């Protein structure tokens, strides 16, 4: 999971 | 927005969808093509291809379950084609290149006809 | 193989069968959630949800046009996951984390239940 | 395009  | 995003759902979706297919799940359509048959989806066709995209949109042709490609359209050419749709992967060979750009060009997969342009641009 | 690979084709399929729900095209389904209601594709549905995979398999169930969920989901819940299944985006947000992970668990969502997991454990 |  990432901060698009 | 403040969403979080998972990487790879994009690529675990498109798997999924080509397992759906190995396995004739939920395939609502049969591309026919010099007489050889393809099942597939029509959204994962509308989602890759300009005229698939014109094809379903269409108040009569979105409830065909066959659609039959122009006589002009190589079956191997198509089959690459719908292998790239369904996995990213493009088997581009120089045996296939003419076949495959021909037949990204009728189905508008306009990178599709990107690279294969730049692969014989390459060699001439 | 030998095959080359376009990067962004995955995230492309997804964002068309995105705007393919937004515009209600070729959606073959509601998804029934307290008296709201959800339209999709079976085959998004199923590529992202091990529910929704085991309910379209069912050769009695695959053909129903509405599926109605447990009473206990909530439908903001279902709708943030339904977002997620269409475009890779989460909002998960404190005043939404519990419904999400308790609807992700549900539908079987276990990328979704294991970050709400990791959410929940770094606030205690 | 890239090789995978
Ligand atoms: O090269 C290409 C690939 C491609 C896909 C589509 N598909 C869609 N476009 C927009 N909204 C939904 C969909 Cl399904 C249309 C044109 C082209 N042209
Ligand atoms: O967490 C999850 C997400 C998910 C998706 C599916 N889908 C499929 N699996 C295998 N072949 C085809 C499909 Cl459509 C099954 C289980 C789970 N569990
Ligand atoms: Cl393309
Ligand atoms: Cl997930």
């Amino acid at each position: 999971w990432v901060i698009p | 927005d403040s969403c979080i995003q998972f990487t790879r759902h994009a690529s675990d979706v498109l798997l999924n969808l080509n397992r759906l297919r190995s396995r004739d799940i939920l395939t609502d359509v049969v591309i026919v093509v010099s007489r050889e048959q393809f099942r597939a989806h029509k959204t994962v066709l509308m989602a890759c291809s300009g005229l698939f995209y014109s094809i379903f949109t269409d108040q009569l042709k979105c409830n065909l379950s066959v659609i039959n490609l122009d006589p002009e359209i190589n079956p191997e050419g198509f089959c690459i084609l719908l292998d790239f749709m369904y996995t990213s992967r493009l088997n581009l060979r120089e045996g296939n290149i003419m076949a495959v750009m021909a037949t990204a060009m009728y189905l508008q997969m306009e990178h599709v006809v990107d690279t294969c342009r730049k692969f014989i641009k390459a060699s001439e």
